């Protein structure tokens, strides 16, 4: 490494690593950390939540009129009271995808997402690419997962600067009639809930 | 900061890479996983960040190059691992070398310890989460539908205001209430709690482009001046 | 394009690596030296470029996480390929097999050539330069003295209108004359020269700090309108 | 490598030299390209020009009030008869420290550099750091060359944005009384001229 340039090299992946470990070894071995409290968080972030909270929540907002009112009149008491709050999900905002107003979330900055009630983010939502595109030429960015708007259809990006997270509530496809809340729950995808896709008709 | 981190209006990063959900694999490595519970098990107790202000900062400060090819929770890491030298909780000269023995010796084995009382702790801030929702004695400075002036600000150490969105007009969607002060709060100066707001920014103003376009970005009060 | 390459008003990039000029070394590997001559042996000829407009996007439009680790004479060799591939000089297939080559076997032998010629024309190329100068005949809009707008324009494609600079007021600090205009040329697209003038920015206007700092810039006229 | 993350993978070093051999072979295959023609731009680039020729300028402006009256005003007819011209040295201008006035030359999108007068630019001249830094915080990257100015001093940045390039001219240090024109040009550093340092009495 000629000194001139260490900014070149960067740290690989294997320091990133071994980092982690000492830094569990050390936290341990301090009193700081447990075995039992890493693995608490693990399993929390891996296996219990995930999108189907948010799915549940979308199929019943298609399926009772006055619950759908209710969360958009006052989403954050509303999603407390059926326990979908926590860490990054203290304060939830529910924007409604319409005919002519489309609505996309972002954490341009990072990577803010609600984990409470939509589980961990995409792989991609956390990268630059989507960070940075999305905010200024989002209608390129949607075409990269499939959904082609028409110029006349409104985008609106959220992004998230603050605490405040955004859920996208969208709107329930053709060919969905008789279904039960639960069977149109299985039809919300992850990325309807971020905007970067509609729901196909079943 | 003017960081690596803003990336909101730059061009050059490429397309974004689709995967389907299902497929969307959370962990690759197991020291993604153990990431994820130093951070939250950090977190839980206070040790070196008690709410994200001071952890996002500690990202923000990564090298450019570090920050591109770290990966993910290699973000994580390296803030964990900032914000616990920099409170005193560990000796970097320790973390050093603790880091060159898992380096030359990755099967060195991790010391194990059942805390049940800790896990329960860990859990109750899991689930109960941390608001920083405020109440402060002053009233808003702005109404909503009030057209204001994103300031060209340039705050050396951490904000909240995305660069692309200073020196610009915006409009008031929302008045949240008043929020601990990211500014100050990263740097451990203090709560300081200011009202935040939503604003609306159309593509025109941003961008000077013309399509249906508009950004709604959250923004503390002293981000912002009346017109 | 609002690129890695655009670091002005940039935090965290660290300390300048200081180093007495007798010690800082123009090369250490001999593909640097290279890198060198195929730039002026490719331009000289106006092959994949003919002037430095087309070379620095090339560069521009490297993937970030290159732009930083390449080192500087990595940017060279980067923007050579692009643009000869892009102009149809070279065949990319072949490029990335020729490539593969020299990466399984460092040690093939470079074929050699003697064109006298073409030293006598790279030469000429060196000490007659190529100034982007030209005359239109259209009058400058602007003035020396007069305060003048540097508008908020996001182009995607090349400009040399640093986004620091972008949505402030400035003062004409002179007029140079009609010189070939970056955001066209560097896309081919013809030389179409405009008004080149020197503006000066105050720190206050840029940054909002109190020292006695300016920044002077060279700014195209359609970088900026009246106020 | 994931590929979700190819963005994280840096071409290595090893890829550069080799692309460029890659590169040097086609374009002397196909008669593009000589080996004496790259070598004739290595030997002007690594051998033929240097800061010299700046500082020659330097010290007879300090010498020939009548010399420097003239390059002051009209530095590109100037420095052209001199023959001091060239690739990337077409239209240089000169900008003189003052006791009041400190100069300080970037370029803060690339690497731009007179070549044909002050030969290849610094390292540090071409890295971010630098770049990013000196166009808001000049006293901060002063201070990391040595250079410690006081408030009251005006700093003006020259951030070379177009093809125009520009020297700065260093003040005659104390301590030069008896100097010939060659021996004042000996202390005239390549640092000075583009602004980073003063120059130190002998
Ligand atoms: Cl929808
Ligand atoms: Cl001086
Ligand atoms: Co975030
Ligand atoms: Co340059």
């Amino acid at each position: 490494i000629d000194p001139r340039f260490p900014h070149h090299h960067p740290r690989p992946q294997s320091f990133w690593e071994a980092r982690a470990k000492a830094l569990e070894s050390l936290l341990i071995e301090k009193g700081h950390l447990s075995s039992d409290a890493i693995e608490r968080v693990i399993k929390h972030y891996e296996h219990e939540l995930g999108p189907m909270n948010g799915a549940k929540v979308v199929a019943k907002a298609w399926t009772d009129p006055a619950f759908k009112q209710r969360l958009l009149e006052d989403s954050e008491t509303v999603l407390r009271e059926l326990g979908y709050y926590g860490l990054q999900g203290e304060h939830i905002r529910v924007v409604e995808n319409t005919d002519t107003v489309h609505n996309v979330v972002v954490c341009t900055l990072c990577s803010c997402y609600p984990w409470p009630l939509l589980g961990l983010p995409p792989s991609w939502y956390k990268e630059p690419a989507y960070r940075a595109r999305v905010v200024k030429e989002p209608r390129q960015v949607l075409k990269e997962f499939g959904l082609d708007l028409p110029d006349s259809v409104e985008i609106r990006v959220w992004d998230r600067s603050s605490e405040i997270r955004f859920m996208v509530l969208p709107q329930r496809p053709e060919g969905t009639e008789g279904m039960t809340e639960e069977e149109l729950a299985k039809l919300v995808t992850r990325d309807s809930m971020i905007g970067v896709a509609k729901i196909e008709p079943p | 900061m003017n960081g690596i981190h803003d990336v909101g209006g730059m061009d050059g990063f490429g397309k974004v890479m689709y995967v389907k959900e299902e497929e969307d694999i959370y962990f690759t490595h197991d020291w993604e996983r153990l990431a994820f519970g130093l951070v939250a098990g950090c977190k839980a107790q206070g040790l070196g960040m008690k709410a994200f202000d001071e952890f996002r900062i500690g990202i923000e400060l990564m090298r450019p190059v570090d920050y591109l090819t770290s990966s993910y929770y290699g973000h994580w890491i390296a803030t964990v691992a900032y914000n616990l030298v920099d409170t005193g909780v560990l000796d970097e000269k320790e973390l050093d070398e603790r880091t060159e023995v898992f380096l030359k010796k990755p099967d060195t084995k991790i010391p194990r310890r059942e805390d049940p009382a800790l896990v329960k702790l860990v859990e109750k801030a899991l689930y109960d989460g941390l608001s920083p929702l405020r109440e402060i004695s002053a009233s808003p400075r702005f109404k909503v539908g009030e057209r204001i002036k994103a300031k060209n600000i340039h705050p050396t150490g951490h904000t909240r205001f995305p660069r692309y969105a200073r020196d610009k007009y915006g409009v008031i969607d929302e008045v949240y209430g008043a929020h601990v002060f990211p500014d100050d709060a990263a740097h451990r100066k203090g709560e300081n709690p200011q009202y935040l707001y939503r604003v609306r920014f159309e593509a025109e103003e941003l961008w000077g482009y013309k399509q249906k376009d508009s950004v709604y970005i959250d923004l503390w009060e002293s981000y912002m001046e009346p017109v």
